[PDB]
């Protein structure tokens, strides 16, 4: 007999991905490296997509150059967070 | 021949009533009632237009060019829009005819689609619908019907979210009636407790902080640990941080057992009081990491103007308590209703540099927009501008995107939409 | 109402039994409510499952009855649609398959006479899921009939509902043309708010036909859509999903690592996907060996289905084409027994692969 | 709870260099990948020296050698870092220009780390000498 019992909670909770991302799917190295082109020669950045696709900025653009679509989900590719 | 005076003569009435109905000063009046009277005034211009004119398309545009003169005025316009919507749909009793609700929703469409600068709108949205996190009180199908005939004419992202919304709602429930069953079929003596988790998501709900860490009652802590295995189970990859501004709770105390209902903190705060009595503010503060800022709200809303229910007081009757007022449990049965609420609350807490930041990025924006001037077609030179700055989140290629729409309006990037090939190439 | 919930609650606290006392507390709050209150709503309800506990199926059809002629307007129609929902929700656990349809079509003629754009069809709908269950086809056809008189733009949800029905009945029995037609009438349809669910099976349905068609390009859009949609919603149709991406994806001539998107990273170590993700690792970084390996070592769940099967000879075709691709840029003039025996084949089909790659 | 950048840092670093005892690449490899996410708001340059330090150590346990050289050399050049370990730093990015795959990046950090007059000191030269004439 505790003196209050909890009968009811609407709890609410936030799920994220365990992993936000680690490879930039042109190059098949992580986000943090400079996109293999710009390691070879010596600035580097990642891009984002409204997919939440996350690239080497050299490796989408060298793809937008010739294609319009995101080299994963392959439907229309736009810029979103930088 | 002669219809001219008469046309002046009702474009001088509209100025003058539409001079009269900005009200840009001299404020004070309800905010509802002044948002019920805009209403009731568009719908009796309406149906002049309507039965008189016979719908005529040369007084449609006179009255929409009228209508775009006198409009602009007023700028904390799109809350009111948000605010009449929500408090209509709010209540159905009065009007449960879909016919009535959708020509009223037509009407704000069609009002909304004469003004620009919907991403206030829409953050007004996700205020109202945060302050939908409660109980329902709405007709759901009505705002499925509404957010579908906007999304036809708007487009994507933000009407993908609101989809996002609802689907992550329905998705909710549906996980909910699963761990129900599970629950049932594998029976667990501490799932005896009611479980109404209603998990979210972050990428398309707003966010308000970071979140306090407030401490769980141990039979709570198992039923919310048992359900993060389960969920950790199933589809995997994704974690669940329990937050603590929202939730609806209630609770036996006394004597009659009468139903309490309280939210989150509180609920905390009674089970600290009940394993021993004679309990102080500081000793409730020291182990229930407590908020500070939104812990005003709720430390004036317990006491200090409570409804003649009276559930708890303190004996340091005050109005400010800063340190070490000591609070007692009594039992104050008062009154004889078994469902004593303190929603009360909800009800008045509502109420009550970025400078250099935001100068930077205009100038930054400025300068990207006039100086690249590089061969794009329809998207590189929203790379090359971001290739161009050093640190990132700075870009934000919303605010390219708003400048190259806004940077229509003569010569410069006034390019054509069915061939957007030319772009003033490198020039 | 200050003595109405007290009363109400008083007859909840029972909670131990039930003796017709509280059925009378009940009968005593209706005799003292007034207009349609959802007090009134919540009491029937306690009540009404309450004595689904102690049978006296007439009575619980008769004042379900009376309960859906109160719900015609006194309660906002999600209350309604909840307690609908959870009433069916606990007497399905039950079977009781005579009440069962008693109170189905009861709740048909109730929600006809009352209010039917909104109400009526999620019913009809919650119906057709329902005896597309029992699989007994024929009358479904009329269900459907009178489902589309009903509903027949402005209704894109509506439309896009009969069409998953639809689509479901025609993939029952094989009936390719038509659903293709089905696809294209719901492609038609550019503004609907689909349920999590609903999307997945024809998105499911039109890459299934890109595949079988011939096109290779808006199958694998249309899969991963299908999956996307199915992994928020349900769990039964997500590994088949994968699989069909991952071959779509092969298909393809390759192009960027499925398993590299991060939707679907932690579906990799499961056994029913690690076939797909070794051959998505051989497939990728061309070697011959380990695909013919990985083909080899899982006859079971590669050679058994019905649509890997005939795509496994467009399949080790462009494997070996891209190696001879790559083998013959240095050399200017070599032996066909040398690319035989690299290539793993005989001399004559040697000679087929490169008569047909010089074409 | 978040604790702080500093003490996350040191546990991935300490944890990478467990790992590199029992060369697991993978894991170390995961660990340095998150700590190059959370190391652009780092605020000591200590810190930021033995990230450097470890980035080319797990670099060049990956198989992967130019870049690895290349990340050497650069290291090989800190006014903080004492002269001693600029020296095993050097040798290092020796042992891995020496040990690679033949090509123009070969030939460039060849050329470049002959250039240097302190790698004259190191041990191994004569074949550095062999090397850069294509004996
Ligand atoms: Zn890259
Ligand atoms: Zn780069
Ligand atoms: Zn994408």
């Amino acid at each position: 007999k505790k003196r209050f019992e909890v009968k009811k909670w609407n709890a609410v909770a936030l799920w994220a991905w365990d992993i936000v991302v680690d490879n930039c799917a042109i190059c098949r190295n992580h986000i943090m490296d400079l996109c293999i082109e710009c390691q070879a020669n010596q600035e580097c950045t990642v891009a984002w997509g409204v997919c939440n696709h996350a690239f080497h900025f050299h490796c989408i653009s060298r793809w937008l150059k010739t294609r319009q679509v995101c080299p994963l989900d392959n439907r229309e590719w736009e810029f979103q967070k930088y | 021949n002669g219809l001219k005076t008469m046309c002046e003569c009702m474009s001088s009435y509209l100025r003058e009533q539409g001079k009269a109905l900005v009200s840009e000063e001299g404020e004070g009046k309800n905010p509802v009632d002044y948002i019920q009277g805009l209403l009731d005034l568009k719908s009796r211009f309406d149906r002049f237009l309507l039965e008189s004119f016979n719908n005529d398309r040369l007084f449609k545009q006179t009255i929409a060019g009228d209508f775009e003169y006198f409009l602009n005025l007023n700028s904390r316009s799109p809350e009111y829009l948000s605010l009449f919507i929500d408090d209509k749909l709010k209540k159905g009793v009065k009007g449960l005819t879909e016919q009535e609700v959708e020509t009223i929703l037509d009407k704000a469409m069609v009002l909304f689609r004469f003004m620009q600068e919907k991403d206030v709108f829409e953050r007004y949205y996700k205020q109202h619908l945060a302050r939908l996190l409660t109980n329902k009180s709405v007709s759901d199908d009505s705002e499925k019907n509404m957010i579908s005939k906007l999304k036809t004419e708007c487009g994507c992202q933000f009407t993908s979210k609101l989809e996002g919304m609802f689907r992550d709602m329905s998705i909710s429930n549906t996980t909910m009636d699963e761990f129900r069953q599970h629950l049932q079929a594998t029976g667990v003596s501490l799932g005896g407790v009611d479980l109404t988790v209603r998990v979210l998501t972050t990428g398309y709900w707003p966010t308000q902080s970071a979140t306090p860490k407030c401490n769980i009652p141990p039979a709570p802590r198992h039923a919310f640990e048992i359900f993060r295995r389960f969920y950790l189970a199933k589809h995997s990859g994704r974690q669940l941080t329990l937050q603590h501004h929202m939730g609806s709770a209630d609770l036996n105390a006394t004597t009659r057992k009468h139903i309490l209902q309280v939210s989150t903190f509180q609920m905390t705060i009674l089970m600290l009081f009940n394993n021993r009595e004679k309990y102080t503010f500081e000793e409730i503060q020291q182990e229930t990491d407590i908020p500070e800022r939104e812990l005003v709200r709720a430390l004036q809303s317990l006491a200090c103007g409570k409804p003649t229910q009276r559930v708890l007081t303190k004996e340091p009757k005050s109005k400010e308590i800063e340190n070490g007022h000591i609070f007692t449990v009594n039992d104050q049965f008062t009154s004889k209703l078994h469902r004593v609420k303190i929603q009360t609350v909800a009800a008045k807490q509502g109420e009550s540099k970025v400078d250099d930041d935001r100068k930077h990025e205009i100038e930054a924006a400025i300068v990207r927009i006039m100086k690249s001037r590089k061969k794009m077609q329809h998207n590189v030179l929203v790379a090359e501008v971001t290739q161009q700055l050093k640190a990132r989140f700075l870009p934000s290629p919303v605010v390219i995107k708003k400048r190259i729409e806004g940077l229509i309006e003569r010569e410069y990037l006034a390019r054509t939409p069915e061939d957007r090939k030319v772009y003033t190439y490198v020039a | 109402n200050v003595d109405l919930e007290n009363q109400y609650y008083n007859s909840k606290a029972l909670k131990e039994d039930d003796p017709k006392a509280a059925l009378s507390s009940f009968q005593k709050v209706l005799e003292l409510e007034g207009e349609k209150g959802e007090w009134g709503f919540k009491a029937l309800k306690q009540m009404i499952k309450i004595n689904f506990k102690l049978t006296n199926f007439p009575e619980m059809m008769n004042r379900y009855k009376q309960l859906l002629t109160y719900i015609r307007s006194a309660v906002t129609r999600n209350y309604s649609e909840k307690s609908i929902n959870s009433i069916l929700d606990y007497i399905s656990t039950s079977k009781q398959m005579d009440l069962l349809q008693e109170f189905y079509e009861t709740t048909l003629e109730a929600l006809k006479d009352a209010k039917n754009d909104r109400l009526w069809f999620k019913t009809n709908t919650k119906l057709g899921k329902l005896y597309l269950e029992r699989e007994e086809y024929g009358k479904l056809q009329k269900i459907l009939r009178q489902l589309h008189q009903s509903c027949q733009l402005k209704k894109g949800t509506q439309l896009l509902e009969i069409y998953a029905l639809e689509i479901q009945m025609y993939t029952a029995q094989k009936n390719n043309k038509k659903l293709k037609a089905l696809y294209e009438q719901s492609l038609h349809i550019k503004s609907a708010i689909p349920h999590p669910l609903i999307m997945g099976v024809i998105r499911e349905c039109g890459g299934k036909m890109h595949l079988r068609e011939g096109e290779f390009e808006k199958a694998h859009t249309d899969f991963f859509e299908a999956f996307k949609n199915y992994d928020e919603s349900g769990s039964p149709r997500r590994t088949t999903c994968l699989k069909y991406l991952v071959l779509a994806n092969m298909l393809m001539k390759s192009g960027i690592n499925p398993f590299d998107s991060q939707e679907a990273k932690p579906y990799k170590n499961d056994p029913e996907i690690l076939a797909m993700t070794n051959l998505v690792s051989a497939y990728q970084n061309n070697d011959i060996t380990e695909f013919e390996k990985i083909l080899k070592t899982n006859h079971s769940n590669i050679m058994d289905d019905p649509f890997i099967r005939e795509h496994i000879e467009e399949l080790l075709r462009n494997i070996r084409t891209q190696v001879l691709i790559k083998l013959i840029k240095p050399y200017t003039r070599i032996h066909i027994p040398f690319i035989s025996k690299e290539l793993n084949i005989d001399v004559a089909d040697v000679e087929s692969l490169l008569v047909q790659c010089i074409l | 709870k978040q604790y702080n950048v500093d003490y996350k840092l040191e546990t991935y670093l300490k944890i990478a260099r467990l790992y590199l005892e029992d060369d697991d690449p993978v894991q170390a490899e995961a660990y340095i990948n998150r700590a190059s996410l959370l190391q652009n708001e780092s605020t000591n340059e200590q810190l930021q020296i033995h990230y450097k330090v470890c980035y080319a150590r797990v670099l060049d346990y990956r198989r992967k050698f130019i870049e690895a050289a290349q990340r050497y050399n650069e290291l090989s050049y800190k006014t903080i870092v004492h002269e001693s370990e600029r020296l095993e730093a050097l040798k290092h990015a020796l042992h891995c220009t020496i040990l690679a795959s033949a090509g123009q990046q070969r030939s460039r950090m060849l050329a470049t780390l002959f250039k240097d007059e302190r790698c004259q000191q190191l041990a191994a030269y004569g074949i550095l000498e062999k090397m850069y004439l294509d004996r």
